């Protein structure tokens, strides 16, 4: 089936480079073109320029001119995006989306290989943060009849992403694992918290399960009432 | 150079009601060939942007009949006929028919339900990380809606400032209700000079405020 | 008068904005312009000969 | 007994071309490559403002001719644009020694 | 036209064939219809493009300011630059004429060619399965439902399948 | 030549045609003779009248007053003129020379296809009435008089009226 | 391509054909083998050697000398000599992409063409006496040694001494 592939999340230090792929494949790569799009956390699509596979010819986002640079490799039908000196602001997701292999177009029908936006990658994120791999802090946050609430701070971690579970993944409705933020450190930071019967404390074990998979680190913390 | 505006930004949409979004452009989008190369992409929260309708009204393959385009010129519909959980996310239009390539600034859909005030409460640091030198109070707001809330941390009656940040959850598929957290971030210098960790919270489903509070060592 | 736009290519009548790669407005130009013919229509075919 | 044609399109175009041996043909598509739009105004030139002068010439500017009034100071120009008869150049009269090169050398 | 198709042995060409460039017209005991073919007409569309996209691309534009800049003693060199600008107009002027007069001859013969070319990739796929009526159309000797038609669009006629049903056909016309 | 027929298929023209650029050479009971066909000659010489005034036309014609204005301290612009004439004269005379070389090659490649559409067009006129003797002739399996050559170089041939007459004579050669 | 015989019904060309541009493979109870046929390939290195050498002959050389010779308060000069320049690099740019874009067109088709038109010339050498198979290749209905496919190449192919011979497998295969 036509798709488009791209490469792993890419951490960087500032001032770093990085070169995201694309790999195209189940259509013909030279019938079409691709935009490179990114996505900031919070922030709205934002295009920074375009490559056609039949031309190798670019264009060009006033924004991102001079410290991106896109090419092309007909032999893996793969596109590329390397950007220069790095900065906090490039923290996002950049997607490669597919579109028209020619800036003039002649779309008299409407089957034609063409219909620009049509076919996205999966993203590739790019982390820029002069931090380095960090395993979080697993710490309890304790409950008080009615509905009983509590959860899991896993704490100055880093990179992004972390898996929260609880009791091997037994426990699922009820349950909210929070967005991560950054703090100020340069840490990601998040909770997991899950509403319960107040008739479980002390009959029921509550366990939240808490995978780094940038650094190996796994930490499983029981959950007390105090 | 071609800009789109969009809007509105914010489209609550009950289920079962429409939603209209609607895109103007600065400038004429015909391209050379006579089509007007304007598309509305839709993003799903943690997944690629999927194309909705191309060339104003065209439905693209996979797309329900529901899902509608229209236009000419400089302005440009898209309407979601009869709304569900799949479609919250941003929506986009975009333009190819010219470089550089434009999209709007988003509009985020989102299911208006019935106004649900949130259950409160709040969290301790752990003995654990006041060894560790900092301390982190955490107020949760569970299963509310809308989404508008305001936390307000209070240490002795005296209002906190720039010392916490907050996270909110997705909206909910089957009640379309948020979930916030906000944490107070502090040392254990500070949390051991303080006695009263309180939380205020103000929300539409509310009519007093509400306020979850504990006394530090009481437990 | 100035009307708070933006060109690469100037004319005395007013402003090109377009990646065309002849024009017939005014030689008397300022910009990267496209190049000036004495033509009131350039047109290529790219269907075929229309019926009847 | 049954068939099978091989065929070309048509439609309700009214598009005409002329070719080396033909002229007034008529064609199913077409693409004009002959820019003929113009907005009508004055405009930056690549993100920088052109220095309009009014009703005066270059020397008139420069000198400080009392009806040529003190220009807003533009730090930084990309072309000029002078009228045909500016009506405010030298109102003492006289010459501007070697004027065209030093309008040019002001163009931008 | 040069290849004999187009307005040729092939007279006019189709209203009622809005999804393509070139394609086919069947008829069977079914019902007739029209079929754009995809390969022919993309092929075309992406020569006529390149075509068109090479004519603006290939033409280098750089930055020039043209002005008037020589004063009432400077009519010897205002003169010279008349000439070049002038000069220079009248060479863009002729090879942007020809320029279009010649590619559009060359555009209608390209159609004309990819309009002969089909005809040709169904006369071979056919063989003697069917009559060759001379307008463009093929009279089959045997009998071809609408999943036989599909296959002589798609390159695919199994010419063994329905050889022998041809041939008794064939040799029942010498009465 | 690109399409066969001219110095082809057909090896050499006729000095004994003298009234046209493509036609017919008859042979039958009543006499031998050329004719001209009108249609095709005329078709192809409003064509080349056509190229031929178009690379006259389309030429842009300005005044221009070219002498030697500049005097012996002002070589510097008498040499920025020459380049400038020079050059134009060098672009003027290189495209001269290849569209002429180039327009050349298309004129006869036109007269080779129009020779190869009207042979096509007797051809899909006579169907299997005719003997297709492969050097541009056709021998006629049956009797053709005068009245029937004109319905040939007219487009008018009755293929039916002939029709069983042929056959016979093709039966008859399979002896 | 135009002509419809190269990347066409002669689906890729021969890597076993080492010694020209176009030519043949025979298959016989002797053995298989390649050979080039020169005249239409030594025709056409002709035309194309023809072709280059018109494309670099036809172009006029003249002595320029170029360079900087104007002073600070000559800008007006420079700048005329800077469009005169910049445009002569502008139209010798893009006629020279072209020139090179359009007669690269024109030779592929050049090939196909010549490919096709050695393909007509057996055929009309072979008439009944071979099935055409429809990929660029004849099936004989006779035996057909080494001297017979010799006398194919070089055109001397004697159709009457083999008719007998080949009209009474074409009656066998209508069993
Ligand atoms: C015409 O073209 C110019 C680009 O050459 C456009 O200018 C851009 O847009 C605004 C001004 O309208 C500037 O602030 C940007 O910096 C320009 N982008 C560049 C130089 O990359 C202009 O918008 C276009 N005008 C129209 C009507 O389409
Ligand atoms: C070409 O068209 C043929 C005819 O329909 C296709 O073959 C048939 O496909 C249908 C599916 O609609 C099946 O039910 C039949 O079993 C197929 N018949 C035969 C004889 O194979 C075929 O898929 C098409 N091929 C290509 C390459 O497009
Ligand atoms: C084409 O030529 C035919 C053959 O001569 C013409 O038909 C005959 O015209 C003669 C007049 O000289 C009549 O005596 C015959 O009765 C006609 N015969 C038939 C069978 O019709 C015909 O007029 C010509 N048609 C065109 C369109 O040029
Ligand atoms: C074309 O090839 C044929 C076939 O070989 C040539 O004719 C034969 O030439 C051989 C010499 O190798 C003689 O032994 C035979 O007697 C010839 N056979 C016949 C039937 O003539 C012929 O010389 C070649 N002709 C040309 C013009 O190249
Ligand atoms: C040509 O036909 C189409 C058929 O849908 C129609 O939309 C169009 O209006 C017609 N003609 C013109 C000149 O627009
Ligand atoms: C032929 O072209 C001219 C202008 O080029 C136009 O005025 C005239 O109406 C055209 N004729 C037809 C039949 O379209």
């Amino acid at each position: 089936q036509a798709q488009l592939v791209q490469s792993a999340t890419e951490v960087k230090k500032p001032g770093a480079s990085v070169k995201v792929s694309c790999q195209a494949s189940g259509f013909t790569f030279t019938s079409y073109g691709f935009s490179w799009v990114r996505q900031a956390p919070g922030q709205g699509l934002e295009w920074m320029g375009w490559i056609s596979a039949y031309d190798a010819k670019t264009k060009f986002a006033e924004k991102f001119q001079d410290r991106v640079t896109m090419s092309i490799d007909t032999r893996t039908t793969t596109a590329y995006m390397e950007m220069r000196n790095l900065r906090f602001d490039d923290t996002a997701i950049y997607f490669c989306a597919r579109e028209f292999r020619t800036q003039i177009v002649l779309g008299y029908f409407d089957w034609l290989e063409g219909n620009a936006f049509d076919m996205w990658g999966q993203g590739t994120t790019v982390i820029v943060s002069s931090a380095s791999t960090k395993g979080p802090s697993v710490f309890p946050l304790a409950p008080s009849g009615g509905t009983a609430a509590l959860g899991c701070l896993v704490k100055d971690y880093f990179p992004e992403p972390v898996t929260v579970s609880w009791n091997s993944g037994a426990l699922t409705s009820g349950v909210h694992t929070f967005p991560a933020v950054l703090q100020s450190s340069g840490l990601y930071s998040l909770s997991s918290v899950v509403t319960v019967p107040s008739s479980s404390l002390g009959t029921q074990t509550y366990i939240c399960n808490v995978n780094h998979k940038p650094s190996n680190t796994k930490v499983d913390k029981k959950v007390e009432p105090k | 150079d071609v800009v789109l505006t969009q809007t509105p930004l914010s489209s609550p949409v009950t289920r079962g009601q429409a939603a209209s979004i609607s895109c103007r452009s600065s400038q004429s989008l015909v391209h050379s060939d006579g089509n007007t190369y304007l598309s509305w992409i839709h993003q799903r929260p943690g997944q690629p942007p999927r194309l909705l309708i191309y060339k104003i009204s065209k439905r693209f393959s996979g797309v329900p009949d529901r899902i509608s385009g229209s236009g000419a010129g400089t302005e440009f519909t898209l309407t979601i006929s009869r709304v569900e959980a799949d479609d919250v996310g941003m929506y986009y239009c975009t333009q190819a028919s010219q470089f550089p390539r434009t999209f709007g600034q988003g509009t985020k859909l989102e299911i208006k339900r019935t106004v649900a005030a949130p259950s409160v409460f709040i969290f301790p640091p752990s003995d654990e990380q006041l060894k560790s030198g900092t301390a982190s109070v955490v107020c949760l707001l569970n299963n509310f809606y809308p989404r508008e809330a305001k936390v307000q941390w209070k240490v002795d009656n005296a209002l906190q400032s720039g010392n916490s940040q907050e996270s909110v959850t997705e909206q909910d598929s089957k009640d379309s209700t948020y979930s916030l957290s906000s944490t107070l971030t502090l040392s254990k210098a500070d949390y051991e000079k303080h006695k009263l960790y309180a939380c205020e919270v103000t929300h539409q489903g509310l009519s007093s405020p509400v306020t979850k509070s504990f006394n530090r060592g009481e437990c | 008068e100035y009307g708070n736009c933006n060109t690469k290519c100037q004319t005395p009548m007013g402003a090109i904005n377009s990646s065309m790669p002849f024009h017939n407005i005014h030689p008397l130009t300022i910009g990267e312009c496209p190049k000036y013919v004495k033509s009131n229509r350039l047109v290529l075919a790219t269907g075929l000969r229309n019926s009847p | 007994g049954d068939q099978i044609c091989i065929g070309y399109h048509a439609n309700n175009s009214t598009e005409q071309v002329d070719t080396i041996m033909e002229k007034n043909v008529t064609v199913t598509h077409a693409q004009d490559i002959l820019e003929k739009k113009h907005n009508g105004k004055l405009c930056d030139l690549d993100g920088v403002k052109p220095l309009i002068l009014r009703d005066c010439s270059v020397a008139g500017w420069l000198l400080g001719n009392p009806m040529c009034d003190e220009f807003i100071n533009v730090p930084e120009w990309s072309y000029i644009v002078e009228k045909a008869n500016p009506v405010n150049d030298l109102c003492y009269p006289g010459d501007f020694n070697d004027y065209e090169e030093l309008k040019h050398l002001l163009s931008r | 036209g040069l290849f004999g198709a187009i307005a040729g042995f092939i007279e006019g060409g189709w209203q009622g064939m809005v999804d393509g460039w070139y394609g086919y017209h069947h008829s069977n005991e079914q019902g007739s219809g029209y079929a754009a073919d995809k390969e022919s007409t993309q092929k075309a569309i992406d020569g006529v493009t390149n075509k068109v996209n090479s004519i603006i691309d290939k033409m280098n534009t750089q930055f020039e300011a043209v002005g008037r800049e020589f004063n009432n003693l400077e009519r010897r060199i205002e003169n010279l630059n008349k000439k070049m600008e002038d000069g220079f107009l009248d060479v863009w002027t002729y090879n942007a004429e020809l320029l279009v007069l010649m590619e559009n001859e060359r555009t209608l013969d390209f159609h004309d060619s990819n309009v002969k070319n089909l005809y040709d990739k169904v006369r071979l796929q056919l063989r003697d399965n069917a009559k060759e009526l001379g307008n463009g159309c093929f009279e089959f000797y045997h009998k071809c439902d609408n999943e036989c038609m599909e296959s002589v669009r798609n390159g695919t006629y199994d010419y063994p399948q329905y050889s022998e049903e041809a041939r008794l056909k064939r040799e029942e016309i010498s009465s």
